[PDB]
């Protein structure tokens, strides 16, 4: 599946498709079928084996090169989607992931404002991925 | 206050959570452990709002 | 694929399936025999993966003798054609070739149509009645539907 | 408790259709083919799942 | 490097709808279709 | 475990033999019969917890959507599993945890 | 809120999950604002009615 | 939902003992509801028994077909229901 995985992140399959690995049932699905709804996220760096770890992929030099239009020897939305930055994931895939609802939560923090809203504590697990 | 109270709710739910997982939960007449579980989740935190 | 046979009602508890352009519900046995794998020990090794489930054989026991008496090919492709709304008179000589078309194509056309692949048929159908024991044996949650 | 059954069939030697009579004995497992036109009678063995087109079938096959 | 503010994930967004647009999975979808469906049921 | 004769490959059933006053397995096909080990025929469990713990699996651990603990495994004592309530789906089940040691794999509780 | 997903509310909570924010506990007031895991639950509540 | 609302006499009403009582004489409770394992054997022998489990049970109480019958009832089921063999 990491394999696979690599292929659909640098364009050598067609990013559309769906890389499903259920472990619980032992069963492994993919999806090149017409008409699934998918969405953009960006990819976190999930591999024990970089300092990268822990962070979100895609970088100001990305974003710089997006400003700009090309790369430093058209440069747009599906650029990044052949760079490794951002996937799409369907219904199916969506089921399988962890997903941080702004970049701010990928790391903890070190407030008492009684006019702003409280942030959930997420104390059930100890670490998330 | 306000804030305080809904702490101390969600600590509560803790322990009822804690309870039912160590087998140390009452059961309520006519109904199944995840029922009862459930029901006295929800009073706790209609009470507390 | 439907499991008859209520909570203590309904006495053997057998599993007939549905096939296109056949009028009558036929038994899963019968229908793996008339794929060309029929002793009992190979129908099993295809649908059951964990020979220690009991609760899982069990269930199959009365399927195997409600088809007991359908000992080979032949005699099962014949019975399939005498269900599929065909024309009265159409003998056992020719019977079996016109239930071989309604098994080769319209049954799970999705995996092949061509000739010589039935392997890949015997195989999926039983998966198909593993999948439909988990749910009955309360081991897997029925299907959301919305989902 | 038997089966006395009318069916659409024609007889293979009569040749008048819808005068098939099928007579399905389960407890001893013996299906009985009647003409209402002509009189002959046919008879062979049946299972528990047969119905008169399992034993018109082995009829057609019994003459030819 | 550094961290990706609020203002950066805006960026992101307008090269998609730079590229795309609102109502792309219908033109591409009827491109598909004349390109080659048509051809394949022929 | 319920078996099939070596060489017909069809089902063997239970028959007494009455002469020598034994238990046999008999075929159905053929006239090959053996001994039988074992005089239970039959159970019907009731009040049954087959397949609570049952779905073990090797790659278990390598969900990111599983929570994780610190759990001492009593195997290695290694401060890394993940865990789950029972994947049993009657409506009676019980919600205590089972974790997983990912290194040996053993299922326990916190009763 | 039932596990519409398989064993949790949303993919942005961990598996078996029985928490007061997992199964549709909004702690912040109208005034404070809902936060995006809230926002959808408030949004299923009121869809039903 | 059908529902009976079954008011007890006075004497009765007023000691919790004896509404017990009452309780356990109404409620319905089948053979099913006891039993957690039923099993055949093969028990050629009719005095005496290949399971070493029930040697001692069925030597000791004695001092037709060869299947036997054997179903086992719930210790706590039958304690909470108040049922002696
Ligand atoms: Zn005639
Ligand atoms: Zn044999
Ligand atoms: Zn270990």
């Amino acid at each position: 599946v990491s394999t696979m995985r690599d292929l659909r992140r640098s364009g050598a399959i067609s990013p559309e498709v769906s890389i499903i690995r259920d472990i619980r049932e032992r069963e492994f699905k993919i999806f090149t079928d017409v008409g699934r709804v998918y969405r953009p996220l960006f990819i976190v760096e999930d591999d024990e084996s970089k300092d990268n770890k822990g962070e979100l992929r895609i970088t100001k030099e990305h974003i710089r090169k997006i400003q700009q239009g090309y790369d430093d020897d058209v440069y747009g939305w599906s650029s990044l989607v052949t760079s490794g930055v951002i996937e799409y994931v369907d219904g199916e895939e969506e089921e399988t992931i962890m997903i941080a609802m702004t970049p701010e939560d990928l790391q903890t923090r070190s407030l008492n404002d009684t006019a702003k809203r409280i942030k959930p504590e997420m104390s059930t697990s100890s670490h998330h991925t | 206050e306000i804030t305080h109270a809904i702490s101390s709710a969600k600590e509560q739910v803790q322990e009822i959570i804690y309870k039912a997982q160590h087998n140390e939960l009452e059961l309520k007449p006519g109904m199944t452990l995840r029922e009862s579980f459930e029901g006295e989740v929800s009073r706790t935190l209609n009470d507390a709002r | 694929i439907k499991l008859y046979g209520r909570e203590d009602k309904g006495t053997g508890r057998t599993i007939k399936a549905t096939l296109p352009y056949v009028k009558q519900d036929i038994p899963i046995v019968i229908v793996f025999r008339a794929l060309g794998v029929v002793p009992d020990g190979e129908i099993l090794q295809h649908i059951c993966y964990d020979e220690n489930d009991w609760q899982m054989l069990e269930m199959l026991k009365p399927c195997i003798e409600e088809g007991f008496v359908i000992q080979d090919k032949e005699v099962a492709l014949d019975f399939i054609g005498r269900r599929g709304s065909a024309a009265l008179g159409i003998r056992r000589e020719k019977r079996i070739q016109y239930a071989k078309d309604i098994l080769q194509k319209e049954l799970l056309p999705h995996i092949t149509q061509e000739e010589g692949f039935e392997t890949r048929k015997t195989f999926f159908l039983g998966y198909m009645v593993n999948r439909l024991l988990l749910c009955a044996l309360e081991r897997k949650d029925q299907d959301d539907r919305d989902h | 408790i038997k089966q006395k059954l009318e069916t659409q069939f024609t007889c293979l030697f009569c040749n008048h259709d819808n005068s098939v009579v099928c007579t399905l004995d389960k407890k001893n497992s013996i299906g009985l083919l009647e003409c209402k036109k002509c009189n002959l009678s046919f008879q062979a063995p049946i299972n528990s799942l047969s119905q008169p087109i399992d034993i018109y079938s082995d009829w057609i096959d019994a003459c030819e | 490097d550094d961290t990706i503010t609020t203002e950066d994930c805006w960026t992101v967004i307008s090269a998609f709808f730079e590229e795309k647009g609102l109502v792309s999975q219908q033109l591409d979808s009827f491109d598909e279709f004349m390109e080659t469906s048509i051809q394949d049921l022929v | 475990s319920f078996r099939f004769c070596l060489e017909c490959n069809n089902m063997l059933y239970p028959k007494e033999d009455k002469e020598n006053q034994r238990l046999l397995y008999s075929c159905r096909n053929c006239d090959y019969t053996e001994l039988a080990e074992d005089p239970k025929v039959y159970r019907h469990e009731l009040i049954t917890n087959i397949g609570e713990t049952a779905g073990i699996v090797d790659d278990i651990g390598q969900d990111p959507t599983l929570p994780r603990s610190d759990k001492e495994c009593p195997e290695c004592h290694s401060r890394d599993c993940v865990f789950f309530q029972s994947q049993q789906r009657r409506k009676d089940t019980n919600m205590t945890l089972f974790y997983v040691c990912l290194n040996c794999k053993k299922t326990f509780r916190d009763e | 809120i039932a596990f519409g997903f398989a064993d949790r509310s949303l993919p942005h909570f961990t598996k078996d999950d029985f928490s007061p924010e997992s199964k549709g506990f909004v702690e912040n007031s109208y005034l404070r604002g809902l936060t995006p895991q809230e926002f959808f639950f408030h949004a299923m509540a009121g869809r039903e009615g | 939902t059908p529902a009976l609302t079954v008011y007890l006499d006075r004497e009765i009403a007023l000691d919790i003992e004896k509404a017990k009582v009452i309780q356990s004489s109404i409620e319905y409770t089948t053979l099913k509801n006891v039993t957690s394992a039923t099993e055949i054997y093969y028990d050629p022998d009719p005095t005496s028994t290949v399971i070493e489990e029930d040697f001692d049970t069925v030597e000791a109480y004695f001092s037709q077909s060869p299947w036997l019958l054997r179903l086992e009832l719930d210790r706590a089921r039958m304690l909470d229901k108040q049922l002696t063999m």
